[PDB]
RNA sequence: CUUGAGUCUCGUAGAGGGGGGUAGAAUUCCAGGAAUACCGGUGGCGAAGGCGGCCCCCUGGACGAAGACUGACGCUCAGGUGCGAAAGCGUGGGGAGCAUAGUCCACGCCGUAAACGAUGUCGACUUGGAGGUUGUGCCCUUGAGGCGUGGCUUCCGGAGCUAACGCGUUAAGUCGACCGCCUGGGGAGUAC
């Protein structure tokens, strides 16, 4: 969840989270992980702000 | 409430180590966890959810109870002394 | 069984009728050493065993003669609730009296001949045929 | 008791005051992107051992103040 | 000595007097099955010997009051 | 007496709630009302109506791995009492997204509906096959992985059953204990 390197690896470039349809893989945890991604300032907002 | 205070109040009541789940142990962890339970709804007071949680176990406390009086009723008074019921 | 053993029982033995297993088994009081002690003995089924000491237990053989086995229309009538505590002289003879009936005498459970033989009935326990 | 985390945000021109308002926040530990800003910072995270109300003290002290920010407290079992 | 038909006491607040109710099975007459059925019938006795909540013995005698006529003999049970 | 049930230990996963403030991937007016884009789904929670930003606070249920002891202590329900989608209404305000109050929070009434698994509840038994998801024992774990082995939920199907259509180990199949309800359509959820 505070990792800047095995975090924004499974972001996309969009900025949004992967889907694990795509990414095939632990996402339960990854996804709340990623849910509260948005205030660790190792990351943007989004890719387009 | 589960753990801490649980682990000195087991050997209060039991009649010799490990005899946990016995009627007289049992209603007095009971008991105890429903007056402390009260002070979480001696406020907030919107939890409608939670609030049959409460209102299972104050039955069942009335359940074991007469599991007390159905078989020994010195030990019933016994306990009933001890913690002030009804 | 939750809230009647026998019954639960008569379940168990007639679904080995359906798809014809070999043995059978099911948690055994000792009122169930006595079911099948007259099942074997009027020729219904062969052979039973029981075993364990906590668990007691029984190894029940079934009876299938061909594809047709040989258990065929088994029934419980006294059902709790609905005891129907028959007299002697009105006595079920099950299909025409070709099969036998289970009655809970006082001399024990052993009934086809309490009709004449004995001379007490009781409360059914179940028909069979 | 239970353990807990700090996390929280630090001003970049007065990341001058991080170790002075530790030791201000250290008398709990001994008593037991536009966001208007640069988005260029240090940060300091330390995991924490204090009881429920030893804690409560701590962040009703932050409306106050105008370096930090937000603040976040978590857990690791 | 007639059955000496057992029975409880239900309640105690009249003056040497008190009211039993008796456990009977029978057949229910048409469906056949067995329905715990109770009465409830006054019972003179004078020591106020037995409590509320007792099991008792009971025989008939002369009706004495309205309402009752039937004395106690002798009680098998502590409240 | 130990298997029905139940307490303890111990971990595990989670839109179960209540309060507290928070606050943007977004959005009209001259300020702020709203509430998720993403994850978002055949997931997942809960007794149902339901409930989705984020963190802590008091609380709710379930699950697994073992031990331990309680010795039938249970299952069911008429009345009964709670929780009760919208609106409506009451009293106390607001006014954008946009229906001119009301919608929104809140304190009181109101209990209504496709509140439709159009499938009471618990228990035990019977051919099955493929996927879901949560674990965790053994096995070069030598690994993404096998055999088990828990729990719930899908998808097609044997026997049996059903008027068919179909159900089909989460039953409607073989049963047992208990509760609700129906007995031709209209008049009618109406007259008093």
């Amino acid at each position: 969840y505070k990792d800047i390197a095995t975090l924004k690896n499974y972001i996309t470039e969009s900025g949004k989270i992967v889907p694990s349809r795509i990414t095939g893989t632990y996402q339960r945890q990854l996804a709340r992980a990623i849910k509260r991604a948005r205030y660790l300032s190792l990351l943007p907002y989004t890719d387009r702000h | 409430l589960s753990t801490e205070a649980t682990a000195k109040i087991v050997s209060e009541f039991g009649r010799d180590a490990n005899d946990t789940g016995s009627t007289e142990v049992q209603v007095a962890l009971l008991t105890a966890q429903i007056n402390h339970l009260q002070g979480h709804f001696a406020e907030h007071k919107k939890d409608h959810h939670s609030r049959r949680g409460l209102l299972r176990m104050v039955s069942q406390r009335r359940k074991l109870l007469d599991y007390l009086k159905r078989k020994d009723v010195a030990r019933y008074t016994r306990l009933i002394e001890r913690l002030g019921l009804r | 069984s939750m809230q009647d053993p026998i019954a639960d029982m008569l379940t168990r033995i007639r679904n080995g009728q359906a798809a014809n297993k070999a043995a059978v088994t099911m948690p055994s009081s000792k009122l169930k050493v006595a079911i099948a002690n007259v099942l074997k003995e009027e020729g219904f089924i062969e052979d039973f065993k029981v075993e364990g000491d906590t668990k007691p237990e029984l190894e029940l053989t079934l009876k299938y003669f061909q594809g047709k086995a040989v258990v065929e229309s088994i029934q419980r009538v006294s059902r709790p609730g609905l005891r129907i505590y028959k007299r002697k002289d009105e006595l079920p003879k099950v299909m025409a009296g070709l099969g036998i009936a289970v009655v809970s005498t006082s001399k024990g459970v052993m009934t086809d001949r309490a009709a004449r033989q004995a001379g007490l009935g009781g409360e059914i326990i179940c028909y069979v045929a | 008791m239970r353990h807990y985390e700090i996390v929280f945000m630090v001003h970049p021109d007065q990341s001058e005051q991080v170790p002075g308002m530790i030791e201000r926040y250290t008398a709990a530990i001994t008593g037991a992107y536009p966001i208007n800003k640069l988005h260029k910072a240090h940060y300091v995270l330390m995991n924490v051992e204090a009881p429920q109300e030893v804690i409560d003290e701590l962040e009703t002290t932050f409306r106050f103040n105008d370096a930090v920010i937000r603040s976040m407290v978590m857990r690791t079992k | 000595k007639i059955r000496t038909l057992q029975g409880r006491v239900v309640s105690d607040k009249m003056e040497k007097s008190i009211v039993v109710a008796i456990e009977r099975f029978v057949k229910h007459p048409i469906y056949g099955k067995f329905i715990k059925r109770t009465t409830k019938l006054h019972v003179h006795d004078e020591n106020n010997e037995c409590g509320i909540g007792d099991v008792v013995e009971i025989r008939e005698c002369r009706p004495l009051s309205k309402t009752k006529s039937w004395t106690l003999v002798r009680v098998v049970e502590k409240a």
